[PDB]
DNA sequence: TGGCCGTTTTCGTTGTTTTTTTCTGTCTCGTGCCTGGTGTCTTGGGTGTAATCCCCTTGGCGGTTAAAACGCGGGGGACAGCGCGTACGTGCGTTTAAGCGGTGCTAGAGCTGTCTACGACCAATTGAGCGGCCTCGGCACCGGGATTCTGAT
DNA sequence: ATCAGAATCCCGGTGCCGAGGCCGCTCAATTGGTCGTAGACAGCTCTAGCACCGCTTAAACGCACGTACGCGCTGTCCCCCGCGTTTTAACCGCCAAGGGGATTACACCCAAGACACCAGGCACGAGACAGAAAAAAACAACGAAAACGGCCACCA
């Protein structure tokens, strides 16, 4: 009975250089300015559309607490499934 | 059999997800299977395309 | 608390093919997840098989021509092979 | 005498070698998972989250990202550039099929 | 037999796919590219003849193999 | 005699070919070259017809899909004939 | 719905399969439930990139 | 001989790799146990097999015509070179908050017991849906005039 | 702006064949009843997720500065389009055969189900060593700069 703080902004935490830590595993060399803005509304896009999917699981099976599990399916059921998180 | 060779090129006795991301994707047929699959703290391949390279 | 894993099955494969090599549990816990992947995908894929002729049993024929269907080429003969001879031995 | 400053792409290279290398997760723990909260929050008010369930999401979105960014790289340098772009981006996820 | 799938042919294919210009290199690459299409689809439809031990290949082999591939196709049930 | 400038009647034939539906590759060389392949994985084989019909549309829409993502990797790169490289671009994205 | 609207814009009264590909590919939500479906003798959008056009 | 440019080397450095030392926690082995896997017997129905039939696939003949193949002129598009400017890479001082460690607490995950509503199953029923037959109108193809559109002037 | 010619649109006519409707029938959906069981609900435990504070320090951040790259422009040339002519084989129709797919009937063996049992596999503990970390070090590389070498200009 001692919420957080109100989460607002949070899409700046994906800081610049951290992007670009990311871009070097992709093998980038140069970066344009215009990238980060462009890179963190993709970004947004798939977690809505992931996070979505695990909170319908989670109201299914009648629990306040999304589970591992409920991630590991619904990557499963996009098409990317993910090793390392079962049992 | 794969990683375990991986794993004795960089000198390691334990095999660890690296040396199984590693296996994946060096052998052809596996990589097909696992085309979709992502090993949880397995990295990439190093590779560097040739254009990026000095002169 | 009991939870089956494929765990001491690996660590038997692995003794047999790497005397002196060993495994983390996140890579163990990664070849569970391996395996029970593996087994969903032929198992539905032998289960669309059988729907489509008609044919309420699963036999070991069935899971040959699922094997032939989802491993790619070489990968997929060495399975057979192993299947096959694995079957006929038991068999006697 | 003149301070040592490498020329602009040494450094760069490096770090691609340097991160190549390693697989340590490569954006901050909690940013991250005040962003999730977030998000989930405009679904349904007042979830929690088991940590090892943000961990496999934080594994989840850098290997999706890492793909996006090989795929714009080989179109970038379609292009006979040398530098990535926004419609680089746009490309490669039109033709994955996402747009 | 590879050549029956001639020049104009590609051509209206790729009229249809909204393409202005085409260089004389691209109709081998095409070519290329359907046989391995083709492979892989045929290599599954005949499986699926085999396994209900029948000697023709039918409608529905087709189209299970092209489902699995995830190309589902429409109108052929 | 009048000459039509190049492209007025490229652009007329995609008009042309996205009106209408009808099939682009002859049947009977179609069904030959898919006899050929077959048989080297097993002999003897038949076909019904309706799955050689089925199999020309799979193919032929998979190759408009394949020219759509490759004009627009031409089209990216500020050309406007597409290459070899395009292909092989749009074949690596897709996976394939 | 949308295919007999389809229909009626190009002044038949019978739904032929062109019309049910128009009105998939045309309706945002329906073209992502099918986006990985094929409509046999459903053709395309017509569409032509505007970089193609003269001027 | 003077100048300029290519190169080589050299010295500074610095970030990366290699070698050595302490530890530690994470992994390999032992132990006890119990429940899930194995042996046995039973039935029955699903699958294998045999005969038949017919329909529907393959092969051939012929024509004929639309499409494929080929030649050629040209134009416009691919592509290489060049100049520039600015956006981006690198470095440095500052700061901010990320991370770690401790402490608290409580919601809810997780397990157990009970029981009732609900679904499997079964017999009888019947009417909805399917196979078959028939017909007419929407559409398609033909032809001909009207209108549009493009390019050279 | 013009105009000619090629292409498209429209309007009407004819036909045709597939869509729509009708009728017999049959079996699949319906109803009522029975019985086992699964999951709904209550209730209890205790895990772990959340909240907070403090300290540290490494990462983020803003800025200065220099230059490599994107981009626009220009010239060139090559190779694709567009159009006319020749050829060929795709297509349509028509027929023949046989083979294989569908059907029905019979049989039997193989698997579910039940029971009885027991050993292998699975928590818990322990110890010990590979690797992580730290540190030193080697060291390989980058690149400024300079030193050398080589190349050219003039005319002698």
């Amino acid at each position: 009975k001692r919420h957080r703080k109100v989460l607002r902004d949070n899409i700046q935490g994906i800081t610049k250089p951290a992007i670009r830590r990311l871009a070097r595993r992709g093998g980038v060399k140069r970066i344009s300015g215009l990238i980060y803005e462009e890179t963190r509304g993709v970004l947004k896009v798939f977690l809505e559309n992931v996070i979505r999917d695990a909170v319908t699981y989670t109201e299914h099976a009648k629990r306040k607490t999304v589970t591992a599990m409920d991630v590991v399916y619904a990557l499963k059921r996009q098409g990317r499934t993910l090793y390392g998180f079962g049992g | 059999e794969l990683a375990g060779n991986a794993a004795r090129d960089n000198k390691k006795t334990r095999i660890i997800p690296r040396h199984l991301q590693l296996a994946i994707r060096n052998d052809e047929e596996l990589n097909k299977l696992l085309g979709r699959v992502t090993i949880a703290q397995g990295g990439v391949l190093p590779n560097i395309q040739a254009v990026l390279l000095p002169k | 608390s009991r939870k089956e894993s494929y765990s001491i099955y690996v660590y038997k494969v692995l003794k047999q093919v790497h005397p002196d090599t060993g495994i983390s549990s996140k890579a163990m816990g990664i070849m569970n997840s391996f395996v029970n992947d593996i087994f969903e995908r032929i198992a539905g894929e032998a289960s669309r098989l059988a729907h489509y002729n008609k044919r309420s049993t699963i036999t070991s024929r069935e899971i040959q021509t699922a094997v032939r269907l989802l491993l790619p080429g070489e990968l997929a003969k060495h399975a057979v092979s192993e299947g096959t001879k694995a079957v006929t031995k038991y068999t006697s | 005498k003149k301070p040592h400053r490498y020329r602009p792409g040494t450094v760069a290279l490096r770090e691609i070698r340097r991160y190549q290398k390693s697989t340590e997760l490569l954006i901050r723990k909690l940013p991250f998972q005040r962003l999730v909260r977030e998000i989930a929050q405009d679904f349904k008010t007042d979830l929690r989250f088991q940590s090892s369930a943000v961990m496999a999401l934080q594994e989840a979105c850098e290997a999706y990202l890492v793909g996006l960014f090989e795929d714009t790289n080989l179109c970038a340098i379609h292009a006979k550039r040398v530098t990535i772009m926004p419609k680089d981006i746009q490309l490669a996820r039109r033709i994955r099929g996402e747009r």
